């Protein structure tokens, strides 16, 4: 049933799975585990430990990564158990911000990237730009990667190259055979 | 200009002028009027035959 | 409503006529 | 019957002058002596409450009013029986003798209609429609058809009911379609545009009102100045400036109508300022049109804010078509408004996709987005084209 | 023995009408008695004319009452009768030859999906979707709307409103029955509006005003003005007062997802049309909630597909775009293949007619 002594007893280990699941950038399985809990408004809503990933993901969906980053620092639960999933989830948050900084920032200097993503070193800031293929000039960082291509294999679908002229004529020949 | 006498539009910010050609439309959407009137009548007539 | 549009129109007239 | 409903409507809402309620009470006291207003006189406390609606000495006992003439007394109770005996008891005895003697055919039907009109003034609508239904079978030509339609037409103006009236007026008109002259057809045409104000049909109301004459006066059904405000306000909102120049602003009757009374303030103040594109004095005309026209009128008070809010959106469209760009400093200051007031009106209009415009913050330049050759084939052809295909799939996906 | 078993079931289905919402007998012995009258080879070998004679439509609303505050009353982990029911349910589909099975295949999945909606994990339900998809020709018009109702709800938890869009359209058009047009339709219309909550449109009340009672109109009207105007204070007070209605429909999750849409929808409501938007003008707009979140708020909304903008920290403004262009070469050709794809759904009418 639900009753042994303390029921779920430790609430921190249950929240470890919800915090570590977001490190893979999967938002579908995050809300699926919340439905698995028997009491949504009793154990999940009242206790701040089970409500920690909900309030953390709430700021992630609203778009604010600065308030979500403060929960992994000012919180006193990051000492022992949550220390393992702190830096791992923080690395996934910074990687998620990097996807936003491409489209939302046409040009940004080097000093701001350190402050926005909470970097402790300017040389380490440029190291992250090399793995993400970010062009670097004096006191500025541009993005030439806004254009996308490759993405596994695709043929005659999603903005083709040399078949554009044919597919337009092929779509006209498909309706003729349906009537015939 | 609003009376369809002179054709053009001005610029208040820079004090400039812009070019506006005389015809504003060809004949295209006039065929869509026959489509909207058909889908608002014949479609409603289909249920009268079924029911 | 009408109270919002009428109030902002009268308050601006007192300031505009004094300029 | 409309003279009382028009004056007593000012009793509902008066935000300025108290004398407006006492002046309108003089017309009510004069009409209740000649004809019994008891159905509407009792409807006064059943219409709008918490002003004069709590004062009655008979059914419900409370005293709160600015008008003490709407309460029953020993005089109106005796006059209610005197008007009930003469218009019903005395007349029905003479009609009963004509039924046994078999005098005429349409004369007995017309006598039942005139008798049926008296039940409407006594406050009994059961016998009013009962005597009217018996005379309906005797109606063939337009002689007895006008009187039958006249009784039902009173139900809309006198009782302020938009539901059971139009359904009966359409059935009588569609049974035998002749119309007589053009004025007898107005009873169906004028009430049509008036009913459109209850369900908010907007441009549908002015279809028959703009083509209607300005000299039409139905007296007990409607007044001269009342119908003048209906065609002027609704007709201006319907036809765009292209149709205003050849119809509204230049008309033989309309130019004669604006000079008759100053209570219009539509085809003069609003039309000239729109034609001359003067926005300095155009804004205070909307306040005078709202207070002195929309509020005192019956069916023009139902929309309220739906007039000024919609009319201000369309007047900007006339300015956007005459310029590619504009000046924010001139629109938010020189026209008589403020900066916060302009952002509040245009704040709700932009997300509704009601107009195409470019608003600037730092530069302060209001720019018009012009489709050029796009016109109606850009966003309308895809929305209306695929939107009707969704309605086509409704009955084809689920079959029956 | 097909006629002998069918003749006995004809008298059994008449009792099941009493067992459904009418006469519940006992809350203990009956659930054990209804199990022993089914298992012993009522479905047999699938000989001939076997369908609609099982429980099927009858037991949907039965077993849910015995599980809640009847046999269990939160005294155990799960009903042992339901544990055996899950064994018999999944055994019925395992022994199915996928030949004449149409309506009976989709009804049993409705239980395993509904269980995951209250207590359970919906992540494993995605694996059943690949098995659940079949061209069922025997499903009655009453169950065609329910079959499309669960498929649209699972995708809502999966954060996809595009796939669930096609299923919810055909759900409200079906089930003409009165009971399905009152309780089932009002619950389905709120889920149809829930798709608009994740999309960001939230249209006004026109057809839905007279189609349903005022019970569902009050929360949707308050959430319409809260998400459009971008006010989290009014949006928070709506969840508290209407919490009673949010829990029974499993819509309580809107405190996170829909709360994030309050900001995204308010972006298109306010006018960003001008290019360079100063940081102070953004802080003043959207009450004080937009003052704390400025650069991060716009950064995620651009990648999500709401708007397209550019942020400049040097002079402290944000360059925004309203997505307005003119058709020249590749612009009008984007919807060219889409309008052809829109007609592909209508190309199947040749085989239907």
């Amino acid at each position: 049933n639900h009753k042994l002594s303390e029921s779920d007893k430790k609430s921190k280990l249950i929240s470890l799975y919800l915090l570590n699941l977001l490190s893979q950038n999967n938002t579908t399985k995050f809300h699926s585990e919340l439905q698995y809990l028997d009491k949504h408004i009793k154990n999940l809503e009242d206790d701040s430990l089970l409500s920690y990933p909900i309030k953390l993901d709430r700021w992630l969906m609203e778009g604010s990564y600065q308030k979500a980053w403060d929960l992994l620092q000012s919180g006193s639960q990051n000492i022992s158990e949550f220390d393992s999933f702190t830096d791992i989830l923080k690395s996934a948050i910074r990687d998620e911000i990097a996807k936003n900084t491409e489209l939302s920032y046409d040009f940004l200097p080097l000093s701001n990237i350190k402050a926005l993503l909470f970097f402790n070193n300017e040389k380490e800031t440029e190291k992250f730009a090399l793995e993400r293929n970010w062009p670097i000039v004096n006191s500025k960082v541009y993005f030439n990667n806004q254009s996308k291509e490759k993405a596994d294999y695709e043929d005659e679908m999603m903005h083709e190259e040399d078949q554009k002229t044919n597919i337009i004529e092929k779509a006209m020949d498909y309706a003729i055979s349906i009537e015939n | 200009i609003l009376d369809k006498i002179f054709y053009g539009v001005l610029d208040q910010g820079n004090g400039w002028l812009y070019v506006y050609e005389t015809p504003n439309q060809d004949a295209t959407y006039d065929s869509a009027l026959e489509l909207v009137g058909q889908l608002n009548k014949v479609v409603d007539q289909l249920f009268e035959k079924a029911s | 409503d009408d109270f919002t549009n009428e109030l902002k129109a009268e308050l601006d007239r007192y300031k505009r006529e004094n300029q | 019957n409309y003279e009382v409903s028009e004056k007593a409507f000012l009793l509902t809402q008066s935000k300025v002058s108290i004398e407006q309620r006492k002046e309108a009470a003089e017309f009510v006291l004069a009409k209740i002596k000649e004809e019994e207003m008891a159905p509407y006189y009792k409807y006064l406390c059943e219409e709008y409450l918490v002003n004069n609606g709590q004062s009655d000495l008979e059914h419900d006992e409370k005293s709160d009013s600015l008008n003490e003439w709407i309460k029953f007394d020993q005089e109106l109770y005796n006059e209610l029986c005197k008007k009930n005996e003469s218009k019903i008891k005395e007349l029905n005895e003479k009609i009963q003798k004509l039924e046994e003697d078999d005098e005429g055919e349409l004369e007995q039907a017309q006598a039942w209609i005139n008798l049926g009109e008296y039940y409407a003034q006594i406050g009994d609508k059961d016998n009013a429609e009962k005597t009217l239904g018996k005379s309906l079978s005797k109606a063939i030509s337009t002689g007895a058809k006008i009187d039958v339609m006249l009784t039902i037409a009173r139900l809309g103006f006198f009782y302020n009911d938009q539901l059971y009236v139009k359904e009966k007026l359409e059935a009588v008109n569609s049974m035998i379609e002749k119309g007589g002259d053009w004025e007898r057809r107005n009873r169906y045409k004028t009430y049509y545009g008036i009913h459109c104000l209850a369900v908010r049909n907007f441009k549908e109301a002015a279809k028959l009102l703009v083509d209607s004459l300005a000299t039409f006066t139905s007296i007990e059904l409607t007044s001269y100045e009342s119908i003048a405000t209906y065609a002027s306000v609704t007709g201006l909102f319907t036809l765009e400036r292209t149709d205003l120049k050849s119809k509204v602003i230049d008309s033989p009757e309309l130019l004669s109508l604006i000079s008759t009374t100053a209570a219009l303030q539509s085809i003069s103040s609003l039309t000239i300022s729109l034609y001359a594109s003067d926005y300095a004095s155009y804004f205070p005309y909307l306040l005078e049109t709202y207070a002195n026209v929309l509020i005192p009128c019956k069916y023009l008070n139902r929309h309220a804010d739906f007039f000024v809010r919609e009319m201000r959106r369309k007047v900007y469209a006339q300015l956007l078509e005459s310029y590619k760009t504009l000046s924010l400093k001139s629109m938010a200051s020189a026209f008589g408004v403020s900066v916060a007031f302009l952002d509040n009106d245009l704040g709700k209009f932009i997300p509704n996709k009601q107009l195409n415009c470019v608003i600037d913050r730092v530069n302060g330049i209001v720019e018009t987005n012009r489709p050029d050759n796009k016109n109606a084939q850009y966003h309308l052809l895809v929305k209306q084209g695929d939107g009707l295909l969704t309605k086509l799939q409704k009955y084809g996906a689920a079959v029956r | 023995k097909t006629i002998e078993v069918t003749a006995e079931i004809n008298c059994f289905m008449h009792l099941l009408v009493q067992l459904f919402l009418w006469d519940s007998k006992e809350l203990e012995q009956l659930v054990e008695f209804n199990r022993k009258v089914v298992i012993p080879n009522l479905l047999c070998y699938y000989n001939l004319r076997s369908l609609n004679l099982i429980n099927a439509k009858l037991w949907f609303y039965i077993y849910l009452s015995h599980e809640t505050l009847a046999r269990s009353s939160e005294e155990i982990n799960s009903d042992n009768q339901n544990i055996i029911l899950r064994s018999t349910m999944m055994k019925f589909l395992k022994i199915a030859s996928l030949k004449h099975d149409n309506e009976t295949k989709a009804m049993l999945i409705n239980l395993i999906l509904r269980d995951f909606l209250n207590n359970g994990e919906v992540d494993s339900a995605s694996d059943f979707i690949s098995k659940l998809e079949y061209p069922h020709t025997d499903v009655s018009s009453s169950l065609e709307a329910r079959y499309f109702f669960y498929l649209s709800k699972i995708n809502a938890i999966q954060l996809d409103y595009s796939t669930a869009n096609e299923y919810i359209i055909a759900a409200i058009r079906k089930a003409p029955h009165n009971s399905k047009s009152l309780g089932f339709l009002q619950q389905s219309n709120k889920l149809h509006c829930c798709i608009q909550l994740l999309m960001g449109d939230i249209p006004e009340l026109s057809f839905f005003h007279q189609s349903n009672m005022q019970k569902s109109l009050l929360p949707y009207y308050h959430l319409t003005k809260a998400v459009k105007l971008g006010d989290l204070k009014k949006f928070t007070s709506t969840i508290t007062k209407y919490k009673q209605l949010l829990l029974k429909d499993d819509t309580y999750q809107l405190c996170v997802r829909l709360r994030s849409n309050v900001i995204k929808t308010g972006i298109r409501i306010i006018s960003l049309t001008y290019k360079k938007i100063s940081l102070r003008d953004i802080c003043l707009k959207l009450n004080l909630d937009s003052e704390q979140t400025v650069e991060y708020m716009v950064s995620r909304a651009i990648r999500d597909g709401v708007i397209e903008a550019k942020i400049n920290h040097e002079d402290g403004f944000i360059e925004t775009t309203e997505l307005l262009n003119i058709y020249d070469s590749e612009d009008p050709q984007q919807v060219f293949d889409e309008r052809i794809k829109f007609a592909n759904q209508l190309h199947d009418e040749y085989l239907v007619s």
